[PDB]
């Protein structure tokens, strides 16, 4: 129970921080364009 | 519920005397307050119930001061059970994003207007989170409306004379303080009054913030001038919506 | 009233008195603080306690002085208050049960009295001002009067107001001027009874406009008064003194060729939440209670909430309300009472030499510390020794402190609000900049 | 910068909204798998209290899997958005949740499965009027509140049969389970219906000790919230 | 002359898009904008009331009437407003 939830927990979060970070790119380096 | 219940083991356990203690129904205290928890709840199973002439003659006489006693207490001590305060609690100071806090007239339509013309797309990308501060708490459509603005808006129920509320609502922190007006009333001095003291019970609690507020007249306005902190300088507002229109 | 016209004759009178009637424990703070000094006095109650045997020798009188040392209390047939020149001694102990130590312990110009002062009626049109004669005209260390009203309000009464400041022992040199601002319906509404008062101007209008107050010269004025009338017609607990406070902050906010912040002005609350809006500087909590609110404690504050623990005190010992009587609206004699009663008009005749020996009532005074003979116990570090000189040198004995608020701290500060100490221990340290609680005997 | 946990929470925020598209597909994904394990739910009711099922030899377990594996997926979503993780540990979902997914892992890894707190799904019935709500879908007060009415009602009485299944199935472990009644679910369901509808027939009631405390313990607050809920739900219907 | 519906709003409506017409509902929107620039609302004042100098502001507090005197050559040179 306890090691799946985790493990849902990380993915969460590894997933929400790969999605923040490569739109952050996305709109930053293409402002002027 | 318990006295009854133990009356009820007594007497079916030891039957009535005139018939030489012949009908024991070998009742259980807990089938006993089962069967009494049933019966004055109205059901009425059937399934355990009182044979013995005496213990029928303690329920005949039992229901009638029972079921009331029942039907009075258990959704009054359910309403009491309920008294809670649902929008309580503090707002959390998220660094890096200002957040601002409005109070004032709040109403649904009034707050949805405020919310679709400050958080319209035309304004630039701009992460401003709004808190709501109101004594009154929101009715179903106006907590629909906050449900979408969910990652916007929050809403604390307290009152902005309290200190207490004012804290915690996280004036320190807070970019701006915003208090609306209703204009639609019948008593423009009277609503100019109480504005004009969360004005000050706002400026008592924290003089460094910034104020935006709707004024009804321009007498009022110039007696907002009065207040110490009515530093309109650095930055400091107030509409006075009959000079202006 | 009575209260409110004793702070304009000395400030911070209200608080002490009001805190002198209320039964309150002592209690410790840990901090530094000048809450620490304040809850000090407060402790202090009124008593009424027999004299002994030993003090019933030679002379009443020259034995009070001095002895407090040994006693370790406070003393204040009849009515007795600063015996110079059986008896039930008024003290100021902080309890009862060490108030068991006296007697334990063995080793046309006036008026038809002469109680206050009187002249001819006068015309409500020979008062009525204007901002060009009012602002022609010089006051400089007088009294204003705030008064809120509109057609339907209710009645005050303003003559138990300006009846305290007329007393006997107040010279017509030095009476204290006394000027009414607000609208002039009230005044004509009040105006029966407020005609056979000298020294006394009404300025139309309203407190809330800069320019009147200009006129009428409030930044030298010696005490402000607000006053609110119509508060028994709304039942809104925030509308209520959602008057008062706004004008008390126009006092505070004017600008002069200096800021009005330092302005004694005195403001009257029927709900005690809305003191926090007095002042900014300070925490403002709704639990705390009124009588540790700064702005009540500096004597700026009033409220008639604090007056409900007189029925307790008066019913213990009956002495006491006669004795407020007499301390506070000048004095109240058995004769007056039946006069005012008859006729309900104060009136007054020739003088008398009987007349004008009523006059050796002594009344509160304000004295400073920066200047005078005593300037050497201004930092002597020892307040016992003060008014002992104070008893011992011009027959004067000193209720307490009126101590700066900042005045604890080392760093210097331009705070100017200060708060009353009853009753300060012997081993007192004191400070140069500092004021005196005094009753004056006349002259 | 401006604070990366704060990011991906705003992001979680926005996804657990129906605020954008994805947040939307999010959200109708939620209603229908949770409408899906109800009906599961219901179909395996009919099965006894314990069974050994083979995973990869069975068509619902697969499926049941898959329903849950979203489930905690949607649960890390709402646990990264939540502001107070003490007072989110205590939500009604939560529980559910956690008294949920880790007991269909444990019957997928021994391959056997026991009808044990599986009416709990039930309880996920009760967000659904926010479900609406962020969709937009509902906005007048007076639907809001009839949603809210029956979502609650009908929620609390399948939760509450469900309860009674397990226990009347499942006897009173200190009697070594001697007590099994045989009620079906729609039995059970009927018994509550009578029960906190006063009513009381009596062909159908509860005999186990634990059967009947629940009984005692859910009259207090069930023949109020019938009384309450039923007249003023016909009130808004009219 | 024009189509009347309840649902449309006031902007919409040909009274108001002709100047004809005026409520102070549409003044609500002020807030918003004041809060992210302050420097509209003394623009609008100085645009609209001819214009709302910080000395005219201290001079109504004090006084709460208008009052003036002989002119100067600098008085009569804070005319350039347009
Ligand atoms: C086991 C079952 C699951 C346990 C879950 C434990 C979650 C971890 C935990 O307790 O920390 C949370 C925060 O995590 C965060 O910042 C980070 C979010 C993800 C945290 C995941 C930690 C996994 C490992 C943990 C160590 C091994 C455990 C075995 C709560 O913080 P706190 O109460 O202050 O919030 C108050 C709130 O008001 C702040 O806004
Ligand atoms: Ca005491
Ligand atoms: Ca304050
Ligand atoms: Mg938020």
């Amino acid at each position: 129970g306890p090691a799946s939830f985790l493990v849902s927990l990380a993915s969460c979060l590894a997933l929400g921080s790969g999605l923040t970070a490569c739109r952050a790119r996305r709109r930053r380096l293409r402002t002027a364009a | 519920w318990l006295t009854a219940a133990g009356f009820i083991h007594l007497v079916e356990n030891s039957g009535d005397p005139w018939e030489n203690f012949q009908n024991n129904q070998a009742l259980t205290y807990w089938e006993c307050v089962y069967l009494l928890m049933v019966t004055m709840s109205t059901v009425g199973y059937g399934d355990v119930y009182a044979k013995t002439t005496l213990g029928r003659l303690f329920m005949v006489f039992f229901i009638l001061g029972g079921l009331a006693m029942f039907a009075s207490y258990v959704p009054e001590i359910i309403e009491l059970i309920g008294n809670r305060k649902k929008y309580g609690g503090s707002y959390s100071a998220v660094s890096g994003r200002k957040h601002i806090v409005v109070c004032g007239h709040i109403t649904l339509e009034s707050v949805s207007n405020f919310l679709k013309d400050f958080l319209h797309k035309d304004r630039d990308d701009v992460n401003v989170e709004i808190v709501f501060l109101h004594n009154i708490s929101p009715n179903l459509e106006l907590e629909a409306l906050f449900k979408r603005h969910f990652t916007q808006v929050e809403f604390y129920q307290g009152s902005v004379l309290n200190p207490h509320d004012l804290a915690r609502v996280k004036i320190e922190s807070a970019d701006a303080c915003l208090i609306l007006a209703n204009k639609y009333c019948a008593d423009p001095d009277a609503e100019d009054a109480s504005n004009i003291m969360r004005v000050i019970s706002i400026k008592n609690y924290h003089p460094k913030i910034r104020i935006i507020t709707q004024m009804l007249q321009y007498h009022n306005k110039a007696h907002l001038l009065n207040i110490p902190s009515w530093n309109w300088k650095e930055g400091d507002d107030a509409i006075c919506l009959a000079e202006l229109k | 009233l009575g209260f409110i016209a004793q702070s304009c004759l000395a400030q911070g009178l209200s608080t002490m008195l009001a805190n002198l009637f209320s039964m309150r424990s002592f209690i410790k703070i840990e901090e530094d603080t000048w809450q620490k000094y304040y809850l000090e006095g407060v402790s202090n109650e009124m008593y009424t306690e027999y004299l002994s045997s030993a003090f019933v020798g030679l002379s009443f009188p020259t034995v009070c002085e001095l002895c407090f040392v040994k006693l370790k209390l406070l003393m204040i047939s009849r009515i007795l208050i600063n015996p110079g020149n059986g008896t039930l001694g008024f003290f100021i102990a902080s309890d009862a049960k060490e108030v068991k130590r006296a007697f334990f312990y063995c080793k046309k110009k006036y008026d038809s009295t002469g109680m206050f002062h009187w002249c001819a009626p006068k015309e409500i049109e020979k008062v009525i001002l204007t901002r060009s004669e009012a602002a022609m005209t010089v006051l400089s260390g007088h009294v204003v009067v705030c008064i809120f009203g509109d057609v339907s309000s209710a009645l005050i009464g303003l003559r138990n107001l300006v009846m305290p400041l007329r007393a006997s022992n107040f010279h017509y040199h030095e009476l204290k001027h006394i000027v009414f601002v607000g609208s002039i319906e009230y005044l004509k509404r009040e105006w029966e009874t407020l005609h056979n008062f000298p020294k006394v101007s009404i300025l139309p209008g309203t407190p809330l406009s800069r320019a009147d107050l200009r006129a009428v010269n409030i930044n030298l004025c010696d005490m402000c008064v607000i006053l609110s009338a119509n508060q028994n017609n709304i039942d809104d607990t925030s509308l209520q003194d959602k008057e008062c406070i706004l004008a008390s902050l126009n006092i505070k906010s004017m600008q002069f060729d200096t800021t009005g912040v330092n302005i004694p002005i005195i403001t009257e609350l029927v709900n005690d939440t809305n003191v926090q809006f007095l002042d900014q500087d300070d925490d403002d909590d709704p639990d705390t209670e009124l009588y540790l609110t700064q702005p009540f404690a500096c004597g700026t504050a009033f409220a008639v909430s604090v007056l409900d623990s007189l029925m307790s005190a008066t019913y213990f010992n009956d002495n006491i309300l006669t004795l407020i009587r007499t301390l506070v609206t000048g004095g109240a004699t058995p004769e007056l009472e039946a006069l005012i009663a008859e006729e309900n008009a104060l009136r007054g005749g020739y003088s008398t030499p009987q007349t004008l020996a009523n006059r050796d009532r002594c009344r509160v005074a304000q004295l400073a510390l920066l200047d005078g003979p005593f300037a050497d116990l201004g930092d002597g570090g020892c307040y016992g020794d003060l008014f002992c000189k104070a008893l011992k040198t011009y027959n004067m004995l000193c209720f307490g402190i009126y101590r700066l608020r900042d005045a604890h701290l080392s760093t210097p500060s331009q705070c100017t609000k200060r708060y009353v100490i009853t009753n300060p221990p012997y081993e007192f340290e004191l400070v140069p900049t500092d004021l005196i609680f005094c009753l004056m005997q006349f002259d | 910068e401006v604070g990366w946990m704060t990011s991906v929470k705003d992001w979680a925020g926005v996804m657990i909204s129906a605020q954008t598209l994805t947040g939307r597909v999010l959200v109708v994904l939620v209603f229908a798998l949770s409408i899906g394990a109800l009906v599961i739910y219901f179909i395996d009711s009919s099965n006894p209290i314990e069974s050994c099922q083979n995973f990869y030899k069975d068509f619902t377990l697969q499926i049941d899997m898959a329903f849950n594996v979203f489930f905690l997926l949607y649960f890390g979503l709402r646990f990264i958005a939540a502001n107070d993780k003490l007072w989110f540990w205590l939500e009604v979902n939560s529980v559910v949740d956690f008294f949920t997914v880790p007991p269909v892992f444990v019957s997928v890894y021994l391959n056997r499965s026991w009808l044990g707190l599986r009416f709990l799904r039930a309880l996920r019935l009760i967000q659904f009027s926010e479900i609406l709500q962020f969709l937009n879908i509902l906005k007048t007060s007076n639907s809001i509140k009839l949603v809210n009415l029956l979502s609650i009602f009908i929620s609390t009485w399948l939760t509450a049969a469900g309860f009674i299944h397990l226990v009347e199935n499942s006897g009173d472990p200190w009697e070594n389970f001697q007590n099994n009644q045989a009620l079906t679910y729609w039995e059970c369901v009927y018994l509550l219906m009578v029960t906190m509808s006063t009513v009381g027939y009596g062909d159908v009631y509860a005999k186990t000790t634990l059967g009947r405390l629940f009984m005692v313990f859910f009259i207090l607050g069930g023949l109020a919230m019938f009384a309450s809920y039923v007249p003023e739900i016909i009130e808004l219907i009219g």
